[PDB]
Order: C-alpha cells, then structure tokens, then sequence
C-alpha cells in the first residue's frame, strides 16, 4: 500500500547516494583508484531483504576510510556527510549479519548494494 | 599532506623500509595467513605534537614513529607514503648489493604527478 512506496523512496535515495560515490571513484581521472581497489570488503552471504543492510552498515566505517583516500573533491562535500546521510537511511530501513567467504573490491561492494537497492525497489512495486 | 599514488619501486631481492614516517603516512592493517581483520575494523592506521590514530584487530619529531605491533599481523608490513618520504632499500639475506647508483627512493611530485626516483641497486648471492 503506502508503506511500500515510502520504503522504495528511501531506497531510491540510498541508491543515488551510492551511485555518485562509485561514479566518483571508478573514473580514470581518479589516480588513487588502484590504491583503493587494493582493499577488500566483506560481502553479504546473500542480500534479498532489508535486514541484510546490517552487513552494509557494518562495512560503512572501512568504506569511508577508502573515500578519504581521494583528497580532491569530485563532488565537493565532506565524505562524512555522504556516509552519515547513507547511515541514517540505512537505520531507517538491528540484526545479525553473515558474510561471504571472500572479500571484494570497493567497486564490487558498491555494485552489489546498488543492484540490491534497485532489486528491492522493483520487488515491492509489484502486487 | 600529499600521497604518492604509486608505491615505491621494487628491486629484485630487496626491501625498502623508512627511517621517518612523514605525517600523512598510512599503514595497512594486514593479517597473518589465516586471519581476517575484524568485521567493522579499520583497514589502515594513519599518522597525525603529532602521533598515529586508529588500531588494527584480526580474527580467523615532525613525524610519527614506527607503530607498535598488533596481534596476528601478517609478517610483511605495508605502508603508503606522502611526498618527501625517503624509503631506503636493503638486500635480503643470502644476497649482497652493488649500489651501482643510489640505494634510496623519494616520493616526488612534478607538475602535479607523483613519482618515485628510481633507485639503482641489485643483489647477488
């Protein structure tokens, strides 16, 4: 009903907030990109329901440690701002998270959770 | 404050350490064979009247100074260096150097581009 539509709004916002980060790092005019890709992030054992966002939440601190690597400002906006806006949206969407066996690149991580948000949005608008 | 995008060059059978870790230098949190940093753990430590901040965890003088160790860290430390950092090369055990040129490298920026001065060394045994 209405609950689902407000939910997929929150997903759209989280999703663009991620979209912009991963465009801003997956650009060639980013030198440090290799140095970022050098770090591995724990991946969800599976992500299909909103509670799994715990996993994303957990990796949030390492992730900003990656973004602080870029010292210019493709966006121009304290990385803490993006990260905390995203964190608030994540909380607005407490649980136990199991991860995948292997870590993955920052790109891989963000592709996964972006695909996840668009997955869930497409899921709900059914009925 | 400016970091080398690249790591210092490798010499066959040689290791590059540092005598002064310049404010800016960061140290990866890298665990032993079989060990994974904590979930929601720091990926690296960083230098900042100036010392380090953050700490690593694993589970199956104008500059900062050599950080103390942590439980189950991988043998091989891994850093990344800001410009003006000098990194000194030494040969492995069982080998010996020839220094046919300088045995150090420096994070330098030229017209906006980070580079490491090519050291000149090789080791026989």
């Amino acid at each position: 009903s209405s609950s689902t539509k407000k939910t997929q709004l929150q997903l759209e916002h989280l999703l663009l907030d991620l979209q912009m980060i991963l465009n801003g790092i997956n650009n060639y005019k980013n030198p440090k990109l290799h140095l970022m890709l050098s770090y591995g992030f724990y991946m969800p054992k599976k992500a299909t329901e909103l509670k799994h966002l715990q996993c994303l939440e957990e990796e949030l601190k390492p992730l900003e440690e990656v973004l602080n690597l870029a010292q210019s400002k493709f966006n121009h906006l304290r990385p803490r701002d993006l990260i905390s806006n995203i964190n608030v949206i994540v909380l607005e969407l407490t649980f136990m998270c199991e991860y995948a066996d292997e870590t993955a690149t920052i790109v891989e991580f963000l592709n996964r959770w972006i695909t996840f948000c668009q997955s869930i949005i497409s899921t709900l608008t059914a009925a | 404050a400016e970091l080398c995008d690249d790591d210092p060059p490798e010499i066959p059978h040689a290791t590059f350490k540092a005598m002064a870790y310049k404010e800016g230098t960061m140290l990866n949190c890298e665990c032993k064979r079989g060990f994974r940093r904590i979930k929601s753990g720091s990926l690296y430590m960083l230098c900042t009247h100036s010392s380090w901040d953050n700490q690593c965890q694993c589970t199956s003088p104008g500059h900062c100074r050599e950080p103390p160790p942590w439980e189950n860290e991988a043998t091989e430390r891994i850093y990344h260096f800001v410009v003006g950092q000098m990194v000194y090369y030494q040969c492995v055990q069982g080998y010996r150097a020839l220094h046919r040129g300088p045995a150090e490298s420096v994070c330098k920026m030229t017209h906006g581009k980070t580079r490491w001065t090519q050291p000149q060394l090789i080791c026989t045994g």
